[PDB]
RNA sequence: AAAUCUUUCUCAC
RNA sequence: GUGAGUAAAAUUUGG
């Protein structure tokens, strides 16, 4: 008398009859599978060459240049920072600052691979302030050797068109690094480069809850010597840093996209085969296509020179 | 830096991706593969292998748990204006909670054995009837699936009608229960390196091992296969009726209605996939779709392909690979004699998501890093110590506290840095219990779900039922009178023991007491 | 009228399980908005303050542990520890004292915990959460 | 303006 | 700071 799993009812016949009459899938071809040994060094070095064929660098490192002390003491830095809110016309409200903006182009922005700056010894700062602005949006917030402003994105409409961000309200975020650059900015003698980065509160959270100090020190247990690189990644034994290795730790914690971990995964799935397949294991490095903007591409390219100088430097 | 590791590391030192990208195109994506899929010219979708191997459960008495059928996760809940459908996301306890409302039915078992007997599809179940639970059970909602690591561009993922979900229930249960009694390996009590561990033993003969993950593994599984696994195992007129809405199955993307003839949407049944293949052969350790298999001559390894694709299982061209020396599934690492492979391996970071939630989730991994010989465990009491400092950085402000007693961390204000040694061993002062990975819940933790029971999509007016006595069973019924009668006394019990909040009560704290 | 009415429209009667499921408030999600939703209105500042004058002194002192093997690494392998349940006995007992019913409630249940470890000792004995390197044993 | 269909709502007390 | 409406209101985002 208990209904029973396998309980016929009297409507299974009419819904079989239904999903009879409903389409079924066509037979798939049979795939020919190759087996061939892992890629060489030569794949790598060619997937990052024509990467800076297609994309090319910029001038400066932009915002990764925040990692490195501007030269200027606080009361210079929000002098700078608000004069420099103050040029771009950015609205004044409630002692906070806004931009504004009416139309979108609707083109992505321009995306080039950023040089390494020599180091990042403000790296933490530079997370904790992130993680701080965009939570307390509008001012000038500072830390021991920097300081940023997060300035919220909202539309102009009109007398009355919004006060306070929202919880899907962007944010310009506002850094300062040496000058030398392009984006230079100059007021009462105090000079420095003002770099800006738009984020979305996703990525925002997800840049400023990374923890960098504790990441490097993971890393450091089990690893292997880091040879030095040059502005572009490339060993340079004469006159290489290693401290760049640092920076580029910086820049996978700013890559919201982490496009690095899809990289890591595809190597260590290299190091550990014997066998592959043939032009399909090889696309797996290929990932320019997955990601869009200068952090992202940027952050692939070192992913791609770190694979390279590991095949190179001590080869497996 | 992952990259320069003497051993394997997956680079999960990090959070995984995120943004605020609406999911049209991930949705839209996943359905035309699907639909290409369908066509035949991408990947096979039709399963040939033969599945008589399989026990068959149609004599097993219909049993539902109805605790899985309710939860704060999201859910889609189909309604009718005025002709149009119109999809809401709930909650899944809301959605069932709607479900049985419109069908007046006290539990989901009365519900389900009112389906399973009417006498036609038009016999109305309260306000409702058979055809019109599946004509609404057929609908999907969309969402994006983020901070996966190594997928830049994130994934879709889909929100189901609680009808649906009720007989996945069912169907899942017993397709688990199924490929329980099928291999040992899949027992429910199994941890993924436990599993690991047995593929290393299964595979130890051999000398070349396949690490195999299948691409696309959702949009080819069809309705057709799933049914054809249901009716080896016996599900019947369930499963029937859970082919039919899945063939008909409709996506809402953004505002608009998009139908989805193939495919699964996203593990919507994982075990009925796994036995897709784990009934035609043997010679696989599957899960979902990462498979290991050994192989000794190219004459095994082309049977082997032959097996995956009669079973619908389109091996990865891109991830899959063949070890000698090692062996990977569940991203665990382990070498072919069962040892962990030397290096981090799959070990993740821990993001500041709160002072005190954070310091117990590092606890937590540190503890699972130095019992499995990850690193030394100086090593791990250096990397809390660093830990405890960033989360100083980072939180000790006014804030997050305006305390200073000498005990409590030095990130809430306090000039404690306790050892992970001291910690794990219980020999810290009792603010320091909730830090520990098996003591209670942290002041933040409990915040954060206080307010998340009080969003939008959760939150109720009714009255909770909470502070149960431990011998009133809940499948038990009762009406508002009885709500009010037990808050009462419970009320005035704890009056009478001066008390106005019940003590949290911690089983580990209780039983380390105990004389 | 009532709120019973609204929610559970056309019944009379609901099951225990459904009512509590609409009331869930101790499910915690690692998410990215920790940081922000703690933030807001100071509300981790009130619990910190609430809990180290109302919460905090009602913990009881447990002990340390002591015993202690010596252990070698050896090959990977699934220790299995048995966390038996409450008594009906100790749990009616509890709650009659006035520790939460769900909480005494959920302890009746018997657990297995699996955990992989990569130490042994001369007697094969089993170790205590996250110290089988340096070998505390459970001695149960 | 930028990591460019995103930077978003309405009503009563 | 309280509630209500919208294929959604941030525990968002499912198996
Ligand atoms: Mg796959
Ligand atoms: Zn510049």
């Amino acid at each position: 008398g208990v209904v029973k799993v396998g309980h016929k009812a009297s409507y299974d016949a009419e819904l079989r009859e239904r999903l009879l009459e409903l389409p079924h899938p066509k037979s798939g071809p049979k795939p020919r599978i190759e087996w061939v040994a892992p890629p060489r060094l030569a794949d790598i070095s060619k997937e990052t060459a024509e990467l800076k064929r297609q994309y090319g660098f910029f001038e400066c490192s932009k915002f990764l240049a925040c990692g490195e002390e501007c030269g200027l003491d606080q009361e210079a830095r929000e002098l700078i920072l608000n004069e420099y809110a103050r040029d771009r016309e950015f609205e004044f409200r409630n002692g906070g600052w806004i931009q504004r903006y009416t139309v979108a182009s609707h083109k992505p922005a321009t995306q080039k691979i950023l040089p390494l700056p020599a180091s990042a010894p403000l790296a933490r700062e530079l997370l904790m302030l992130i993680a701080r602005s965009t939570t307390q949006a509008g001012k000038v917030l500072h830390s021991d050797n920097t300081s940023i402003l997060a300035v919220p994105v909202m539309r102009d409409s009109g007398k009355h068109s919004k006060r306070r961000p929202t919880a899907s309200t962007h944010h310009l975020v506002v850094g300062l690094s040496k000058p030398g650059c392009e984006h230079d900015f100059e007021f009462d003698g105090y000079r420095a480069a003002v770099h800006v980065m738009h984020l979305d509160p996703k990525q925002s959270a997800n840049i400023g809850e990374q923890d960098f100090v504790s990441t490097r020190e993971i890393y450091k247990l089990d690893m292997l010597e880091l040879p030095p690189i040059s502005r572009k990644g490339d060993l340079d034994r004469a006159s290489g840093l290693e401290t760049r290795w640092d920076v580029i730790l910086l820049l996978e914690c700013l890559d919201s996209t982490r496009v690095s971990q899809a990289v890591a995964q595809h190597f260590n799935r290299h190091r550990l085969a014997l066998s592959v397949c043939k032009d399909e294991f090889r696309k797996g490095y290929q990932l320019a296509s997955e990601i869009r903007g200068t952090i992202p591409l940027s952050s692939l390219y070192y992913s791609l020179c770190a694979v390279r100088l590991r095949m190179t430097v001590h080869p497996f | 830096m992952w990259a320069f590791q003497e051993g394997v590391c997956k680079g999960n030192l990090l959070s995984g991706p995120t943004s605020m990208k609406a999911p049209d195109s991930a949705a839209r994506e996943s359905i035309d593969r699907a639909s290409e899929i369908m066509t035949g010219k991408s990947y096979n979708a039709v399963h040939t292998g033969d599945l008589s191997k399989l026990p068959n459960q149609g004599e097993s008495p219909l049993r539902i748990v109805d605790s899985d059928l309710y939860s704060e996760r999201s859910c889609c809940w189909v309604i009718e204006k005025e002709g149009r459908v119109v999809c809401k996301s709930t909650t899944l306890t809301r959605g069932m909670t709607s479900l049985l409302n419109t069908t007046k039915c006290s539990s989901p078992s009365e519900l389900i054995c009112k389906v399973l007997t009417v006498e036609s599809l038009s016999e109305k179940i309260g306000d409702t009837s058979v055809e019109e639970l599946l004509s609404h059970g057929r609908y999907f909602k969309c969402a994006l699936r983020d901070q996966e690591r190594g997928k830049p561009k994130s994934r879709a993922i889909f929100l189901s009608h609680p009808f649906f979900r009720l007989l996945s229930s069912v169907v899942e249960t017993h397709a688990r229960s199924v490929l329980s009694k099928v291999s040992a390996v899949y027992t429910a009590t199994a941890s993924a390196e436990q599993r690991a561990m047995m593929a290393a033993q299964v595979v130890e003969s051999r000398k070349h091992v396949l690490n195999g993950d299948c691409t696309k593994y959702n949009e080819a599984i069809d309705a057709d296969t799933l049914l054809k696994v249901w009716d080896a195992i016996g599900m019947g007129s369930i499963g029937v009726m859970l082919a039919y809405m899945v063939r008909r199955k409709c996506v809402l993307i953004k505002d608009t209605l998009v139908e989805c003839p193939g495919g699964m949407l996203m593990g919507m049944f994982n075990a009925t996939a796994t036995l897709a293949l784990q009934g035609t052969t043997d010679r696989f350790l599957s899960f979902s779709d990462d498979f290991i298999t050994s192989f000794n001559s190219p004459a095994e390894l082309r049977e082997i392909e032959d097996l995956l694709f009669a079973s619908c299982h389109n091996l990865s061209l891109k991830k899959s690979y063949i070890s000698v020396a090692s062996l990977e599934i569940n991203s665990c690492t382990l070498t072919r004699d069962g040892d962990l492979a030397t290096g981090l391996g799959c070990t993740a970071g821990v993001p500041f998501r709160g002072p005190l939630v954070t310091l117990k989730q590092t606890a937590a991994m540190l503890s699972g890093a130095v019992d499995s010989g990850v690193m030394p465990f100086h090593s791990a009491e250096r990397l809390f110590q660093i830990k405890q400092q960033e989360c100083a950085y980072r939180y000790n402000n006014p804030t997050y506290t305006t305390r200073n007693e000498d005990f409590l961390p030095t990130c809430l204000g306090g000039k404690t840095v306790i050892s992970f040694q001291s910690l794990l061993t219980w020999d810290c002062h009792p603010f320091w219990y909730q830090v520990h990975p098996d003591g209670p819940d942290t002041i933040d933790q409990k915040v954060l779900s206080v307010l998340a029971s009080k969003t939008r999509r959760r939150r109720t007016r009714l009255e909770a039922l909470s502070d149960l006595d431990p011998l009133v069973p809940h499948r038990l019924l009762v009406s508002e009178s009885d709500v009010s009668k037990i808050r009462a006394a419970r009320q005035a019990h704890l009056k009478s023991l001066g008390l106005e909040q019940p003590t949290n009560f911690n089983y580990a704290i209780y039983k380390a007491v105990q004389p | 009228m009532s709120q019973f009415g609204k929610s559970f429209k056309g019944r009379t009667e609901v099951t225990i399980t459904e009512y509590r499921s609409h009331t869930v408030k101790d499910v915690h999600r690692s998410l990215l908005t920790a940081d922000k939703s703690l933030r807001k209105s100071f509300c981790f500042r009130n619990a910190l303050n609430q809990f180290l004058d109302k919460d905090l002194p009602l913990l009881p002192i447990r002990p340390k542990l002591e015993s202690r093997v010596a252990v070698k690494k050896s090959k990977l392998r699934s220790q299995l520890s048995f966390r038996p349940g409450l008594t009906q006995e100790e749990a009616i007992d509890l709650y009659n004292k006035g520790y939460d019913g769900d909480s005494v409630s959920g302890a009746l249940q018997d657990r297995v915990v699996n955990e992989p470890v990569a130490y042994s000792s001369a007697d094969n004995d089993k170790f205590h959460r996250g110290l089988a390197a340096l070998g505390y044993t459970l001695a149960d």
